[PDB]
């Protein structure tokens, strides 16, 4: 894929270039590239204005379940499980 | 025009080693102090610096080999070394489930040359490789049926030598993406035939034309069982724009090969892979791939499915008839096992458009959801599809069902499964009912029946 519909692996600036909306890193300073959005059962992040998720976001159906609220969270580390509801 | 050497014989451009369509030219082996070949052994013992060796008792008795376990050589193709780290992770893989004496034949020397000669120089590798087979059932009685030469690309070939000189007796090779140029289309002599050992197998990775496609092994079936991931022709993860594909998920080296050679570097990573996923590499057997993949060569026989790699061994057929075709699907990226599932499902509600997807929950792990149909969804009628989820998932307690359609129906229409069933690979049977219909994005659980 070249800048757009790109395939998990290819590497990422921002998420809405992956197909699977959701670029991803590992830590901090780490290369972004496409991957998965969550399994039920597997931690993911809710949806985010910062561009590029530590954790996926969910399958539909599937609710991120954490503490959203937090404002610093609401910055990089709102994680949760993806529970159906 | 012969060429003989010590210990190894004569070598002589004749054909079909040369003059023939496909080697026009007349080429000779070099060597055999050029291609020097060496034999890194590393064992269950000495896990992380090999001990070089050679064919004679001070050198096998001053080491780590024993003539109790089986040996495994990993010869290497074009342009790689013996110290490439795959050859070394085969071993740290065969290691975590067996004690094995791995050698990897290093013959760079020779490897690192034009094209043409490094398919030339294969003959002192495979000479070379025999003789030391040879020489541990000469002096150690050790019976080449305790012999496996893993070959890569030109290393396949010059597996196949191995053998063609112990005249079938060493107990397997396995062609991992064979060469295609100035093989493919030449006879048995020339290459991996299934004649060359007891048992071969292959894995096909790259059975594109070299010319015009660039694909590096071949196409043609040379072994016993010839397994075809993804369809043999391209692989999964390949497809990577240049720079993701460079810069990798480490290596700027692991990635710049598969820049150069992904689907034909995949063999040796879906065998390394293998080693540790026993049941992971299923091979369904089927006329093509195109029928494969039209849901029509599952599951497994009563016979079994052979894995592809480490364990294709253990397949009961094996020896029964060679060039025997198996299709199969891997990952995309490391750990490339996949387990097929097949689902029917039949449909309730209202006759809408939409995809649905269907989610495998067993006691082992659950899954991705994966898309049964896309189209108008009729209620009754049915939609199976077949599907390599990454997670086996034990014996399947639930199966949730969920669609969704791309335009919005304000009439509100709820769609639901009444009937799953999902089959194994094997062919265990699991129905799952349900009698609700659901929204547009919500998630029908189906309970056992
Ligand atoms: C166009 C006609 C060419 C004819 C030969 C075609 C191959 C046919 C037989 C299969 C080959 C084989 O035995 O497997 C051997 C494999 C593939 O080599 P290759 O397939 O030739 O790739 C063709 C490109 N090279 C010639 C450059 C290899 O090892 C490899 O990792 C090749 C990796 C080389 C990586 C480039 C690294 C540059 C330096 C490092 C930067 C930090
Ligand atoms: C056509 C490709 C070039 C042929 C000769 C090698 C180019 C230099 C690559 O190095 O490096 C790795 C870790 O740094 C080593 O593990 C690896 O063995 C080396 O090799
Ligand atoms: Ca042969």
């Amino acid at each position: 894929g070249i800048i757009i519909n790109l395939d998990e692996g290819e590497l990422c600036l921002n998420s809405a270039q992956c197909k699977s909306n959701c670029c991803q890193h590992d830590t901090i300073l780490s290369l972004l590239r496409c991957a998965l959005k969550a399994r039920e059962n597997s931690e993911c992040s809710a949806f985010t204005l910062y561009g590029v998720y530590y954790k996926c976001p969910c399958e539909r159906g599937l609710t991120c379940e954490g503490d959203k609220s937090l404002v610093g969270s609401i910055t990089n580390t709102n994680f949760g499980i993806c529970h159906n509801v | 025009k012969e060429v003989c050497y010590e210990r190894l014989g004569c070598f002589s451009d004749d054909s079909p080693w040369s003059g023939i369509t496909e080697r026009p030219l007349h080429i000779l082996p070099w060597s055999p102090k050029d291609v020097n070949t060496r034999f890194l052994l590393y064992t269950n013992e000495n896990p992380n610096n090999f001990q070089e060796v050679a064919a004679d008792s001070s050198s096998i008795s001053g080491s780590n080999f024993k003539t109790n376990r089986k040996t495994r050589f990993i010869i290497h193709g074009f342009i790689d070394k013996g110290e490439e780290n795959w050859l070394a992770n085969v071993c740290k893989n065969l290691f975590k489930v067996e004690s094995v004496n791995c050698i990897c034949v290093d013959w760079k020397g020779g490897s690192r040359t034009g094209y043409t000669q490094a398919s030339q120089n294969i003959r002192i590798v495979g000479a070379e490789v025999a003789y030391f087979v040879e020489f541990l059932q000469s002096a150690f009685g050790y019976s080449p049926s305790n012999v496996h030469v893993i070959g890569h690309s030109l290393g396949a070939h010059a597996a196949g030598e191995a053998g063609r000189r112990t005249n079938g007796t060493i107990g397997r090779i396995t062609g991992l993406d064979p060469a295609e140029p100035c093989f493919q289309g030449t006879p048995e002599l020339v290459r991996l035939d299934p004649s060359d050992a007891k048992f071969v197998d292959v894995i096909h990775t790259d059975g594109a034309p070299i010319v015009p496609n660039l694909g590096f092994g071949m196409s043609q079936v040379v072994g016993h069982l010839d397994f075809f991931p993804n369809g043999g022709v391209e692989m999964p993860g390949c497809k990577k724009n240049i720079l993701s594909q460079i810069v990798d998920i480490d290596g700027i080296w692991e990635g710049t090969r598969d820049f150069a050679a992904c689907n034909h570097l995949r063999s040796y990573k879906y065998y390394t892979d293998s080693i540790v996923n026993p049941d992971g590499f299923a091979g369904f057997p089927c006329a093509s791939y195109n029928v494969f993949t039209a849901n029509k060569c599952f599951p497994c026989p009563s016979g079994g499915c052979p894995q592809m790699g480490h364990y294709a061994d253990r397949y009961p057929g094996k020896t029964n008839d060679v060039g025997q075709k198996f299709y199969l699907d891997t990952g995309d990226a490391s750990n490339f096992a996949r387990w097929r599932y097949k689902v029917s499902v039949t449909l309730s509600g209202k006759k809408v458009t939409g995809h649905i997807l269907v989610s495998l929950f067993g006691n082992k792990g659950n899954s991705k959801q994966y898309e049964i149909f896309k189209g108008t969804l009729k209620p009754d009628s049915t939609h199976s599809n077949e599907f390599d989820s990454d997670v086996d998932v034990g014996d399947l307690q639930m199966v949730k069902f969920i669609w969704y359609n791309n335009v919005i129906n304000p009439t509100l229409p709820r769609v639901g499964a009444s009937k799953i069933i999902v089959e194994t690979n094997v062919g265990k049977q699991f129905n799952f009912c349900s009698p609700e219909t659901v929204r547009e994005e919500v998630l029908l659980t189906l309970t056992p029946c």
